């Protein structure tokens, strides 16, 4: 039982915020920020100086099919049906409130037959044929390692192509849910880059989960052979008390020598703090290490 | 006390997060 | 004092940088002119301390300012530029060029200092839009000096071209800083070769135009750099160059490395006269727009022999 | 509380139980930039009028304080010290810079009014 | 109310006020005059444009018109307030050497010289002219410099002795009208010799500018003004000054009309459909005033 | 009658019997030159700190005139109508201005003594 000092954050002010609050609603749609409790919620919804008020719209409800140790996302058997509005209320949503760049996730969906890959492709190409000048990012299930799905999401017309490890392959069986693992994750970066070979790959992985500095080296390492383009690095944090406790606060300037071994390795753009989420200022780091 | 609109999005008190 | 900056602390600001707030009736007048006409100045964007200074004007110096074409937003994002970044800003207002020339008629300026931002979603880069701004200019006043300080627009040989067959006076295009210092202080877009070469081939297009240049000092270069840099604009046929101190604008923006004496700058100046620039201007607070038009009637005198 | 009455210097000053509190203007703060540090004085120092009493550094500029009232220093911001921005970002409320007595309170008069300050600014 | 009358005198334009010369570059370029014995026709004649040239504008911009051969001249006109006396005292042969170190000391790239006449001179101070040239020259070859001679009484090789010495612009006002010059200028001085003085300039030395000032408001016409600068345009003078009259002391001469702005700008435009390399017409316009910068911005190019 | 005190103007101002003689500076009178007409005020005006009172006119300038003080203007210079010259023979002596009454005894403090009046107009650092 261990509580930090930098991992403090403020209860979310609604000046620019509630429009996006609103909105959500009024389209009926989800968003990952909401069900994760997010600490970041004031920031990424609310520029304070110069930052575009930006979100994760999570697609396919509020409820996934799998049950994930670190998420606090609400598990489900069956969930409700697809919302055939959805992708198109998205792209509404998004051309609406002014973003340059947009970062797109969704719950798990075991239950359907492509994982709703087909979904999510709609979702990009309403939102791509509305603004072509829009940048799109796609937190992309598993799909238990459904190649015919992943190629389906990755030939939308998308700029990046994510989907996270989340931790090193000792801690995927205690961290994930047993239909994700490691070999699979790295199996949807990799075919992401034979189906389009322009992509942008990107994955997250999370620290405080009892893993060791050596761990996490050897995974940024095969990340790097799997030809992985971009990495995240943040503190896992515990959602709830029915979810796992933290193990270990990784130190901030620990956080920093991170950023330092993926340069090294030769990541386009390292992204490590004890706040940094999978979409935590994705735009921002696109436009100071992506374009040229 | 805490207002009910922010102990909703407050989280666990152990907060948690 | 300290004047280098130790790591992870900050430097206290000189007391030769300080400079006066800006108000008056001519600094109220540039700035009615501007909203009234839907323009921008650099001097507002990258909140230069000039701004006193510039648009104040005096007893016999007229009030000037630097107008900034194609919106407030550049396509760039410099960490030493205070200037707004979006990778796809609205697009140009047509009306910009000739509404540029309105606003120079009713400030009376017989010498006009005009730039951009950088718009790399246009295929010219802006090129023509600026063009047309000089354009007009010599339209409401033939008699005109314009000078361009102009982006490097990737290397764009026909964008070079455009601008500097506009009738201009002055083709400038700024270095910032050595080339070790490239990649940390500009945007990746930008790299030394390519802007040596931009004010080349200006000379090339229109030889009876003055090439003009800056560098920005404190950001963590060295002296044998510094001569190295001038050395080989020299070297591209630069006819000018400006040295100042580069100054934190926000705090999210680079820190400043080192306060350059003013003596210093003074040795700086000492060497461009030994180097062949027409002129040098060397200063903590110079600016490339900084006095440009009393500062061109040294390229006339150069240009005499 | 009171109105708000401006000097020429760009400081404004409210009282209230004979207590003034000063504080630089939104249109200096704006001029000013990002405030990195606060030279504020100590708590008990004697002021008279138009006596500097400290001074704001900005990341690309700084400004010399000037006092608008002859009094006493009773507070200074402590917020400040860890949060200098706090002049930028409400300059009129969390932002304040001092707060003093008024040993002569027929000061006020000579300052201008919140429409007279707005004309000052804009010389109209 | 622009016109005069016999009895009356008239009234100051408001285009003609300037402000009283003070502050750090005025005081910089007296002081260096009285350190080097030095004189100006700025102060002797009284100039209301001290101000702002010897203001200028803190770099290269401080400049001044320094006057040779002493503060006193052998002639009287009627419309200068220079002194005036039979004998002057001899010249000082420091002057020359002097004058080149107080333009170094300003750091000049374009310097106007004059003097006034020295008719007890057996070559009106031509040598001593063309010596102050030579040292500038010496110090700073890259200068410009502007000599303001007199007519020497029409001697060409005094003329001639200014007009070799490295000169780049060769100076001379007829000040007048053709009809005007008994009444406004020494009678040792007419409208014909001043423009053999230009006119002998150039033919000594082609590669030099002419140029020629001249005082509206002394009683002149439109078609006396016009046929002066066609018959200045005639005689291949490049350059032309043209500013309002303004009255020195009380024991000069009135003003007797105070031409208008507009009137000016006429004249100017004038002077181009004429051929002139530039022509500078303004109310507060004199022949050293601006006279760089006139240069640079038609010359050149 | 006290010492003079000058603006930055180039207005001089003694005091005796709560009276203001007014004129200006010697420094001022030889950058006008010849003066030939003196615009006064009347009698009984009213005046403020800084406000344009009157003006000089020269052969070859002109020159407004503020006043130095607050206060009800006494007496004008009657010498002045037909001898203007006496401002510039005489600017401290035959050649006042003006004579006013003091609103405030306390701006005498915001002028400058002799001696600094003498390092204003020749810039000398201090
Ligand atoms: C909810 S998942 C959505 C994508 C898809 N449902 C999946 O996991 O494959 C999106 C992100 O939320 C993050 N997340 C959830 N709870 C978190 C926590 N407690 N601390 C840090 N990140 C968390 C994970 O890093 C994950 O990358
Ligand atoms: C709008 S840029 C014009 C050049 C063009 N937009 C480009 O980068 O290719 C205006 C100039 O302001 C100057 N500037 C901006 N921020 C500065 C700072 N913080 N300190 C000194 N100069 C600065 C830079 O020299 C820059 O060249
Ligand atoms: C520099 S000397 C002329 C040179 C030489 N002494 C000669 O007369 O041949 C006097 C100069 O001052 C100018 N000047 C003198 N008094 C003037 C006045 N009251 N108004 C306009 N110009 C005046 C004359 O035009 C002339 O150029
Ligand atoms: C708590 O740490 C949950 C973080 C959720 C991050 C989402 S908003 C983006 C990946
Ligand atoms: C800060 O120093 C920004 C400087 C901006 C210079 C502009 S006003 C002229 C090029
Ligand atoms: C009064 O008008 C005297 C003008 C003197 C002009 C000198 S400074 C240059 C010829
Ligand atoms: S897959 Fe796991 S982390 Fe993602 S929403 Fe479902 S339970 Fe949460
Ligand atoms: S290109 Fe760089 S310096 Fe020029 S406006 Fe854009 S950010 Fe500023
Ligand atoms: S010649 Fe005439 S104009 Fe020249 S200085 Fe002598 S009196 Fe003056
Ligand atoms: S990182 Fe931002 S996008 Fe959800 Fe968490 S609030
Ligand atoms: S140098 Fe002057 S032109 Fe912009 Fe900066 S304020
Ligand atoms: S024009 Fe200027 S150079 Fe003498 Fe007269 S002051």
């Amino acid at each position: 039982l261990r509580l930090p000092p930098w991992l403090k954050t403020e209860i979310p002010m609604g000046k620019n915020y509630n429009k996006l609050k609103n909105t959500l609603r009024n389209l009926n749609l989800h968003t990952v920020c909401e069900e994760a409790r997010c600490p970041n919620i004031g920031e990424c919804w609310g520029g304070g100086e110069y930052a575009t008020a930006t979100a994760t719209i999570m697609l396919m409800g509020d409820t996934c099919t799998r049950g994930c140790r670190f998420c606090s996302v609400k598990t489900a058997r069956n969930p409700p049906p697809l919302d055939a509005s959805e992708p198109y209320n998205t792209a509404k949503a998004i051309a609406e409130w002014g973003l340059d760049y947009v970062v797109l996730t969704s719950v798990d969906r075991d239950d359907m037959p492509d994982g709703g890959a087909e979904h999510i492709a709609k979702t990009v190409s309403y939102l791509k044929e509305r603004n072509p000048k829009i940048l799109v990012e796609c937190l992309t299930p598993d799909f238990r390692g459904d190649l015919k799905a992943i190629e389906k999401v990755a030939l939308s017309g998308l700029d990046v192509y994510a989907h996270n490890v989340e931790t090193v392959p000792e801690l995927q069986s205690k961290v994930r849910d047993p239909r994700a693992n490691f070999d699979q994750s790295l199996r949807v970066l990799k075919h992401a880059k034979k189906v389009q070979p322009d992509v942008i790959s990107k994955t997250s992985i999370m620290l405080g989960l009892g893993e060791n500095d050596e761990q996490v080296y050897a995974t940024m390492k095969a990340l790097r052979e799997a030809d992985v383009d971009c990495l995240t690095l943040g503190q896992y944090m515990q959602p709830t008390r029915r979810h796992l406790k933290v193990e270990e606060y990784i130190t901030p300037e620990k956080f920093k020598y991170w950023e330092k071994v993926g340069n090294e390795l030769g990541f386009h753009y390292t992204a490590s703090g004890p706040l940094v989420r999978s979409s935590y200022k994705a735009g921002e780091f696109f436009l100071k290490n992506l374009v040229a | 006390g805490i207002s009910n609109f922010a102990q909703e999005a407050l989280g666990d008190v152990v907060s948690v997060k």
